[PDB]
């Protein structure tokens, strides 16, 4: 509906967790921990922004804890917030910074902008 | 751990925006001694002041700039009581965003 997700042109079959301000991260990880467990599952995207963008780094940057070896891509963006104004109805959009981060087992691009190496263990 | 050369700003998220945009600018414009590039750190919540701060430098350079991310986490450590020390340690997810200069398309 809203399009491919992000990094579809490097990993379309990732699994794509949107981090909100409501989410639980313990709960989070437990799921792309058990993801990520998997053979199957190659890569993993976490993404977000505004009150829920320092939360989305905190995800990637756990997962990358429990699992070493993981390949990196950070993008950076902006998404829209509506706003409703009558003050000195009125429908104004502002955009909030965000990010999305992509996790793969396999290797990526390294020369490709937002590109981080595994970590070593 | 991490670097602290002319070139390493850690951004603060409580001061104003614009004029924090406009030093910014500056180091990369000189008065000379322009930096073809800086380092721009978000910790914490100060993560998406670095993304908007970056963004914007790339936005208004008319294709001359580019930017991109790295993430990390890092240990903050103060004391709360001398010293038997009682020491207050933080982790703290992190962005770390190359602001470059390039020629245009």
């Amino acid at each position: 509906g809203p399009g491919s997700g992000p990094f579809a042109d490097l990993a379309p079959g990732a699994v794509h967790m949107r981090v909100k301000e409501g989410s639980k991260i313990r709960n989070l990880m437990a799921f792309a921990t058990a993801s990520m467990a998997q053979p199957a599952t190659r890569a993993i995207v976490f993404s977000g922004c505004g009150r829920a963008t320092t939360k989305t780094v905190t995800c990637a940057e756990i997962l990358k804890r429990r699992l070493a070896g993981l390949h990196q891509v950070t993008r950076l963006r902006y998404r829209s917030v509506r706003e409703v104004w009558q003050s000195l109805s009125l429908s104004v959009l502002k955009n909030v910074p965000g990010l999305a981060i992509l996790l793969s087992k396999d290797a990526l691009d390294p020369r490709q902008p937002g590109y981080q190496p595994p970590n070593p263990h | 751990r991490l670097p602290r050369r002319p070139n390493d700003i850690y951004v603060n998220m409580k001061t104003d925006f614009k004029a924090q945009l406009a030093r910014c600018q500056k180091l990369l414009d000189g008065g000379q001694n322009a930096c073809s590039e800086i380092y721009i750190h978000g910790l914490g919540l100060a993560i998406n002041r670095a993304i908007n701060i970056a963004l914007q430098l790339q936005a208004g350079s008319f294709g001359s700039l580019q930017v991109a991310a790295n993430t990390s986490t890092v240990e903050l450590v103060d004391e709360l009581e001398p010293e038997e020390p009682l020491t207050r340690i933080r982790n703290n997810s992190a962005i770390h965003i190359r602001v470059f200069r390039v020629t245009p398309k």
